[PDB]
């Protein structure tokens, strides 16, 4: 009855909010400024205690130091070397050499130590964040799981174990199959249940447009990786960084060798990586080079193989557990018609068959709605097939 | 003056490096391969001049160079395209090694896998001297490589080396240490704290890396 | 400013009349409260004095300046525009959120504390690869598909209009679309019907164009155009022609077919990597599908593969009727004719056809298209 009643009154204390939020201060939609209301403790105080007392201390790095004095040697950017001086507040200690250090524009002396650069490619390939796949995902696998697992995880979760019995675990590990296998979805199950530190790189990342740019950041990932304790560095389709050495007549793909040798020498000898735990994963392993096979490198060689038949059975348990079927189907059935098929294409057989009840009205599949998506998937889908160029690895 | 290793590479190359730097207490000085490779032109010279003369000054002082076909690669002729940069590295390395003003105060130990890559010109006789090679391990070699590494395990006397040296053909110095490893730990997934001769057996089927495909029906 | 999302009942209810009077008094006591601050503590106009305070602190000249790491507690080591960068304060009036590595900011011209930052003036390519208005008619322009058209609904357009259908069946909507056929069939026609349709943002490349000219550049451009993609909305990725990053090699590129690989690769990434992908739907169009790389055509990747054939001659008259609906057909012709004079036309032979033909028009001034246009357009589009 009300019916304008209730909307002009709505409508006014809809404008009586925005009418004294100007009268407060939020608004001058700014380029670069702050809530009014937010900067009032450096409003007259520090306003002239950051600025005026404090000083802008010009950032350098140290070449040497000398005996008997401190007498330190110092270098910028484009500008030339001093020889510069303390000041009270900081010790002689850690001041050691190759280290970046603030400086004042005026005495030219140091003031306080810096933390190092960190070549900020590098600095977006860790993950800081991780993903929802569980290991209750990678079904039909269960062996090569265990057998991954071990080398991951119960060395840094449990480090007793293996130490009084007085052995020094393995440190690496590459993943390989044909592709669809579950290569890269067993990868994120592991970023999930870690707490390390877990540094991903593409290997597609590594290729760069000057000479010997590419080899740099693979020392920038492994300087950054000694700092922490444990890291698990995680490598994917390494077929890119470096197939093997071949060199004949013109010198072709130089370039790339000498990033994937870089790569080799920071895995073995002369005081090594410590505690840190490498992942490849590759699409094709025969292009590889037999110096990064090596154990001591690569030490497990964990196969992806296609499912046999209760791998199958168990996939189609987890992409269709979470689906409105009919109560009354057998996937047994299903999986004697998918002979060598991929976790990959089981679970494009899922999301096909809920199509067909989503094309006509219904809101359940059926057993037939099953057997409209294999033959469409499977055997119509057969000319692509993507497998079987890929067993042989050719 | 100057020595060159080569051969397979898990025959052992580094390890008689890390031997050295820990008998003489002289100046040891280790460099990478591709450490020798930067984007401004002149700066990977400069770079090795500042090694012979940083080792010139430690009278005492031995040099060592890893994977020295990162820049030893060997030079050709071609137009239109072709690196030219890392020639100039190895051009300086030739020069001052042996050339113009010799010395004999440092001595250079260089380490590759692969010779046939090489440019001749750093393998004359006078550069590199002696060029020594590492072969895989015969059989008696086997049985004394995983003799080393079982030393801080528990292993029961029922063991022989003899044996394993015989069942594990063609492998190398690494893989030899990594049956140790696997035996090492197939126990422990037992609850065994001693080794038996079947831990190392079936550590040997994990590091062949066989492909396992149902085939039970042969003899 | 979001002050309240609740609009649940949706009638005259008094639920509605209460809830909005409720917020009616926590404004007004809102109000009355910060009303007493300036009658109690004047001190200041507070509408110019704190801003005039800040303008006379920052200095006329502001020096654009350039960040490249963040020390928490308000100093951070900032790029000046030379190179010898500094190690100044940051303020308080400084909205410490905005603040990534690289972003422009503005510096002081005495001791070069940070005092604001600047929005970013973006980009010579975001906007060469997005599609700015509708380019064309909608499906109706079509014709004679029927089949395929439903498919790519079902992919695309269906997943965004109606995000119930899913959810009662408990699924994710399949994932990438490819386009294949012979050429000229309308594999490109109907993305332009799907960008007229759609409300996301739609990106175009050609696959031609991937490929560069120094080495790494090619996979560095991959990167950034997801990069793109993912940071804007639900869009939609389109790649058309993709056969040609691998037929054609071009002396432009200094790596040779091991560099295109290597792109490759960085694409195969992109489909189905293990990060988290969000809302960003692929079409990609060819029409050499028997070229391009197995892997990268899995299910997982692309899941619809649509095969476009040619057209038959009862969909052959339908595209005659389209193409000359809007024009002042002179009764002389007999389109019946037109459609078996090659036995293997396209839709595109017909537009050339049509086309050609109001250009014999327009030769002799006429308003009409006889029968002898069409006689001598055949002669002139097809047989050469
Ligand atoms: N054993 C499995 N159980 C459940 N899902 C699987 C399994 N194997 C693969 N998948 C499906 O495969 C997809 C991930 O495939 P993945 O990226 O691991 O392929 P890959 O083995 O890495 O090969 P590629 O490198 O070509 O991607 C996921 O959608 C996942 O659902
Ligand atoms: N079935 C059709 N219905 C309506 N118009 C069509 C049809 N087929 C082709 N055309 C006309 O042909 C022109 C070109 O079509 P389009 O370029 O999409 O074919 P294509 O297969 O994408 O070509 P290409 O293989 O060269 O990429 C369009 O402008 C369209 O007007
Ligand atoms: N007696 C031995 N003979 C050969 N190799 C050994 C011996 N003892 C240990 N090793 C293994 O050889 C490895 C040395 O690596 P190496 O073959 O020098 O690499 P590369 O030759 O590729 O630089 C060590 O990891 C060590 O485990
Ligand atoms: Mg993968
Ligand atoms: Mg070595
Ligand atoms: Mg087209």
């Amino acid at each position: 009855t009300y019916s304008r009643q209730i909307k002009q009154v709505e409508d006014d204390i809809q404008q009586l909010l925005k009418k004294i939020n100007e009268l407060t201060g939020i608004k001058e939609s700014d380029t670069g400024l702050a809530p009014p209301a937010l900067w009032d403790l450096a409003a007259d105080k520090q306003t002239l205690q950051s600025e005026q007392p404090l000083q802008v201390a010009r950032c350098t790095k140290i070449i040497n130091a000398d005996s008997e004095d401190p007498k330190y040697i110092i270098n910028v950017k484009q500008f030339a070397k001093f020889v510069v001086d303390l000041s009270d507040q900081v010790a002689p200690t850690d001041i050691e050499e190759g280290m970046r250090v603030g400086v004042d524009r005026n005495k030219y002396q140091i003031h306080i130590p810096l933390p190092p650069k960190i070549d900020p490619t590098v600095t977006m390939m860790q993950v800081e964040e991780k993903p929802d796949v569980t290991y209750s995902d990678v079904g039909g696998c269960k062996e090569q799981i265990e057998k991954l697992r071990e080398v991951v995880e119960t060395p840094l979760l449990h480090p007793e174990r293996f130490v009084n019995l007085g052995i020094e675990p393995p440190k690496g590990v590459l993943l390989f199959g044909p592709p669809g296998t579950g290569k890269t979805l067993c990868a994120r199950a592991v970023a999930n249940r870690t707490d390390a530190c877990f540094i991903r790189v593409i290997g597609s990342e590594l290729v760069q447009k000057y000479v010997g740019e590419g080899a740099r950041m693979v020392r920038e990932l492994f300087e950054m990786a000694r700092t922490k304790k444990a890291c698990l560095i995680f490598f994917d389709e390494i077929d890119a960084i470096g197939g093997a050495r071949f060199d004949d007549g013109a010198g072709g793909d130089n370039e790339v060798q000498r990033t994937m040798l870089e790569l080799i020498n920071q895995l073995d000898g002369f005081d090594p990586r410590g505690n840190i735990k490498v992942l490849m994963a590759t699409n094709r392993p025969d292009t590889l080079d037999p110096a990064l096979m090596r154990p001591g490198r690569l030490d497990r060689k964990i196969e992806f193989s296609l499912p046999d038949l209760e791998g199958r059975t168990h996939i189609f348990k987890i992409h269709a557990r979470s689906m409105s079927v009919e109560r009354d189907i057998r996937f047994e059935l299903l999986a004697r018609l998918c002979p060598n098929s991929t976790g990959a294409e089981i679970r494009s057989v899922c999301t096909e068959a809920g199509m067909f009840a989503i094309r006509a009205r219904r809101k359940i599949a059926t057993e037939k709605d099953f057997l409209e998506a294999v033959n469409k998937v499977i055997k119509s889908y057969a000319k692509f097939s993507a497998t079987p160029r890929y067993m042989t690895y050719n | 003056k100057g020595v060159l290793m080569y051969g397979p590479p898990g025959t052992g190359k580094t390890l008689l490096a890390r031997a050295c730097a820990a008998q003489t207490k002289a100046t040891f000085l280790k460099l990478a391969g591709p450490q020798l490779v930067q984007m401004f032109i002149g700066d990977g010279a400069k770079l090795v001049r500042d090694a012979f003369a940083l080792a010139k000054e430690k009278a005492p002082s031995i040099i060592f160079i890893d994977e020295l076909d990162a820049i030893g690669t060997k030079r050709f002729d071609s137009e239109k395209a072709g690196d030219r940069e890392v020639q100039r590295t190895m051009l300086e390395l030739l020069n001052q090694l042996d050339g113009f003003q010799p010395n004999t105060q440092v001595k250079v130990i260089a380490a590759t896998n692969r010779v046939d890559i090489l440019d001749p010109a750093l393998l004359r006789s006078g550069r590199l001297d002696r060029k020594i090679e590492f072969p895989m391990p015969n059989e008696e070699a086997r049985a004394r490589i995983m003799q080393i590494h079982s030393r801080k395990m528990n292993v029961s006397p029922d063991v022989n080396y003899e044996e394993l040296a015989r069942c594990t053909d063609d492998f190398n110095g690494a893989q030899c240490k990594a049956v140790c490893v696997e035996a090492g730990m197939i126990a422990l997934r037992r609850g065994a704290t001693e080794l038996t001769h079947e831990d190392y057996m079936e550590g040997i089927l994990e590091v062949q890396a066989k492909k396992k495909a149902n085939l039970q029906y042969y003899a | 400013a979001s002050k309240l999302p609740l609009v649940t009942p949706h009638t005259q209810c008094r639920l509605k009349l209460l809830k909005l009077e409720r917020i009616k008094d926590y404004l007004l006591m809102e109000e009355e409260f910060i009303r007493n601050q300036e009658q109690m503590k004047p001190l200041e106009e507070k509408q110019e004095e704190e801003r005039s305070k800040v303008d006379d602190l920052r200095g006329t000249p502001m020096s654009v300046g350039t960040l490249e790491e963040i020390i928490d507690d308000n100093h951070a080591i900032v790029s000046t525009s030379v190179g010898s960068e500094h190690y100044v304060s940051i303020l308080s009036f400084v909205d410490k959120d905005l603040l990534e590595p690289g972003c422009s900011v503005l510096l002081n011209h005495k001791v070069h504390a940070v005092i604001g930052v600047l929005m970013d003036d973006t980009d010579p390519l975001v906007t060469v690869m997005k599609v700015e208005k509708a380019p064309q008619e909608t499906y109706a322009d079509i014709g004679g598909l029927d089949n395929q058209i439903q498919e790519i609904k079902e992919s695309v357009e269906l997943p965004l209009t109606h995000p119930e259908y899913y959810e009662e069946m408990g699924i994710k909507p399949p994932k990438g679309v490819i386009l294949y056929g012979p050429p000229g069939t309308g594999k490109t026609l109907l993305a332009k019907a799907v960008a007229n349709q759609t409300s996301a943002t739609f990106l175009r490349v050609v696959g031609s164009e991937l490929i560069q000219k120094y080495l790494g550049d090619g996979p560095k451009l991959v990167r950034e155009l997801f990069r793109v993609a993912e940071e804007h909305a639900p869009s939609i990725v389109f790649i058309d022609e993709i056969d040609a990053i691998g037929t054609k090699r071009y002396d432009s590129n200094s790596g040779g077919e091991r560099e295109i690989q290597r792109t490759m690769l960085e694409l195969l990434n992109q489909l189905d990597g293990f990060d988290s992908r969000g809302d960003v739907k692929v079409i990609m169009a060819t029409n050499r599908i028997e070229t391009l790389d197995p892997a990268l055509i899995r299910p997982g990747r692309i899941d619809r593969k649509i095969e476009f054939p040619l057209p038959d001659e009862k969909t052959k008259k339908r595209i005659f009727q389209i193409h000359t609906s809007r024009m002042t057909l002179a009764d002389d012709v007999t389109l019946d004719d037109l459609i078996m004079a090659k036995d293997d036309l396209s839709g595109a032979d017909i537009k050339a056809i049509c086309t050609e033909a109001g250009l014999m028009a327009l030769r002799e001034r006429r308003m009409k298209v006889t029968n002898e246009d069409f006689k001598k357009s055949k002669e002139n589009v097809l047989y050469k």
